């Protein structure tokens, strides 16, 4: 059902761009493992910078997992997910720490968690 | 007092010695000789590899002169085999890197040979003695083969007593006489 | 007295001579042993101790020894 | 999970290890040579610093334009970077320091000026849209005075011409083989000069003013080459 005429046109482009950046980050794992991050071009460092944030923002906190961790759990509609990933891809939230993206529902919660982290 | 010596052959595919028969026969014999396909194509005859070849009988199957001569050669080849792949990048430690490279290249050129025409053991001992005692550094790498050939020709005329001493006694001759003979030959050999 | 002519790359000469004569920008001059401390530039010329090229120097006369802080002080 | 893929990955990793080991030994040799060069250079620095400290204090010798502070209107930057990479954070640290210093209090494009020594820094500043004054590159691995004598003389002369009222240089200081510092300082403005307590008054064949006039550029060049 991931077709432009079924889900929309914005959704399709957002998903394709996210997948493309994740694949590009996947291609650079070996050279980061051996050499390091100091031997990369500026565009590659930008790709890694956004890819780590995307990979952490794909996680979530569930209602049935509350008894394990403690967080109440979250529910996100489609439009909010598309909006949040569109903002992430635009470099709007490139200054926040990479750890603020883990185990949250929406992107406003990302902003609140970064605020409570002292930044 | 009789004896019987055996030299079995085993052929591998793509240099894989993990196969069933190759591991079966390796564990029966008293040591193995390894021949590489990389060295054969380049032109090294015979393409023997000393990094994977062993002989568990050892020096008990050798004469006194060869025992006294072969240890330094073994150590030199072992030293040269580690740094052989990095000759493209010079500017290394001038103390003991390019000297070892030159000694190793001179060693590798000495061990080359041609089809048929085997060599007597006294001649092998004398040439390996000349190489190990530092008598070959002046001669460039490209002339080592011709140097050894002309040395063999020289010994047949004016070195007729060192060979007889090695044949009759099985021990290499006096060091000063050997040094004088090698010094005398070098003055005649014209280096290109 | 013994002289020490030094280029920035390193020492150039440490010759010991009985008499020293160093040309200056204002005019040629010789230095007697046990001299008064004198400071003077070096013109582009060949210094002659007489018991070397210099282009850019600085004469630092001191009674204990004479040091020529020359540049590109070839021979 | 085929054995062939694992074998080829092992082969590639082994070849990369060979490359890295070779580069490591070559770099150790080059470090030895560079230390030799610096230790051979030091005596001239010692002598010139001693002489300048001896002469330029007391008994007049003030009011020199090279030594007197001036209302700053344009600033210059001299940076010492490398030509190629394979060095961990050797160039990025100094370039980040230079960028943050420029973006702090150098807003006007005509306010500041840059002169670089390494190609990496030059390309960095081209990508970041800043104007350079001069660029020297492809310097040898064991450079000496004659290599950039002309560049250093041009720099000190253009300061003497009144172009920049302030001069700054940014570079990396070798503390140890592992520890590495990023340091900065003013060079030509010479707001503060050193001194010694063994000074000798001596005599002045061309007078003190001309003596200082000829002496100071040599001091600037010597400091540049030490760095």
């Amino acid at each position: 059902a991931l077709a432009p005429e079924i889900v929309g046109e914005e959704h399709y482009q957002v998903a394709r761009k996210v997948q493309q950046t994740l694949q590009r980050y996947k291609e650079l794992q070996d050279i980061i493992a051996i050499l390091g991050m100091d031997e990369l071009s500026d565009e590659d460092k930008l790709v890694v910078h956004r890819a780590r944030r995307i990979q952490f923002f794909l996680s979530q906190n569930f209602h049935v997992a509350e008894q394990f961790t403690g967080q109440p759990g979250s529910y996100v509609p489609v439009k909010e997910t598309v909006r949040g990933f569109k903002e992430i891809l635009e470099g709007k939230y490139d200054h926040l720490p990479e750890d603020a993206f883990r185990l949250v529902g929406r992107i406003e919660e990302v902003v609140e968690k970064a605020k409570a982290m002292g930044v | 007092g009789g004896s019987l010596t055996a030299l079995p052959f085993v052929e591998t595919q793509a240099g894989d010695i993990s196969a069933y028969i190759p591991t079966n026969v390796i564990s029966i014999t008293d040591g193995q000789i390894f021949l590489q396909s990389d060295l054969f194509f380049s032109g090294v005859r015979p393409a023997i590899n000393a990094g994977l070849s062993v002989s568990r009988v050892g020096g008990a199957a050798q004469i006194k002169a060869m025992k006294k001569v072969a240890g330094t050669l073994r150590l030199d080849l072992a030293a040269y085999r580690e740094l052989e792949a990095f000759a493209q990048f010079g500017s290394d430690l001038d103390k003991a890197t390019q000297a070892k490279l030159a000694r190793g290249a001179r060693t590798v050129e000495v061990l080359k040979q041609d089809l048929h025409q085997p060599i007597p053991v006294e001649k092998q001992v004398l040439i390996i003695y000349a190489l190990t005692r530092g008598f070959l550094d002046d001669i460039p790498v490209e002339d080592v083969r011709r140097f050894e050939k002309e040395f063999y020709l020289f010994l047949d005329q004016n070195g007729q007593h060192l060979l007889e001493h090695i044949r009759t006694t099985k021990d290499l001759p006096n060091e000063d006489d050997l040094n004088k003979a090698i010094e005398a030959f070098k003055k005649t050999f014209v280096v290109s | 007295i013994h002289v020490s002519v030094v280029t920035p790359d390193g020492p150039v000469y440490e010759d010991d001579v009985e008499m020293v004569s160093v040309k200056a920008k204002s005019g040629e001059l010789g230095i007697l042993p046990g001299h008064i401390p004198l400071v003077a530039p070096l013109e582009i010329s060949a210094a002659r101790l007489k018991k070397i090229a210099v282009s850019g120097g600085f004469l630092e006369v001191r009674p204990d020894k004479v040091t020529i802080l020359a540049q590109a002080a070839e021979r | 999970a085929s054995l062939r893929d694992i074998k080829t990955r092992i082969n590639a990793t082994k070849k990369t290890s060979q490359i890295t080991k070779a580069m490591e030994m070559v770099s150790t040799s080059k470090l030895n040579r560079a230390e030799q060069n610096a230790k051979s250079f030091v005596p001239y620095m010692e002598k010139i610093q001693e002489v300048v400290a001896n002469v330029a204090l007391g008994a007049g010798g003030a009011s020199h334009p090279m030594l007197v502070s001036r209302p700053v209107k344009k600033t210059g930057y001299l940076v010492i970077t490398s030509d190629r990479g394979l060095a961990g954070a050797y160039n990025s640290n100094v370039l980040r320091l230079v960028y943050q210093t420029i973006q702090k209090r150098h807003a006007s494009p005509d306010e500041y000026a840059i002169i670089v020594i390494g190609r990496v820094g030059l390309s960095f500043f081209r990508k970041r849209n800043m104007p350079v004054i001069l660029d020297i590159t492809r310097l040898p691995d064991q450079p000496s005075f004659a290599d950039i004598k002309e560049i250093a003389r041009k720099t000190v002369g253009l300061f003497a011409d009144g172009t920049f009222d302030e001069l700054y240089m940014y570079y990396n200081h070798y503390v140890s083989a592992i520890q590495q510092e990023v340091t900065e300082r003013k060079l030509l403005p010479l707001t503060d000069l050193a001194e010694n307590k063994q000074r000798t008054v001596y005599e002045f064949e061309p007078s003190q003013e001309e003596i200082l006039d000829v002496l100071l550029p040599q001091y600037a060049e010597s400091l540049i080459y030490g760095a």
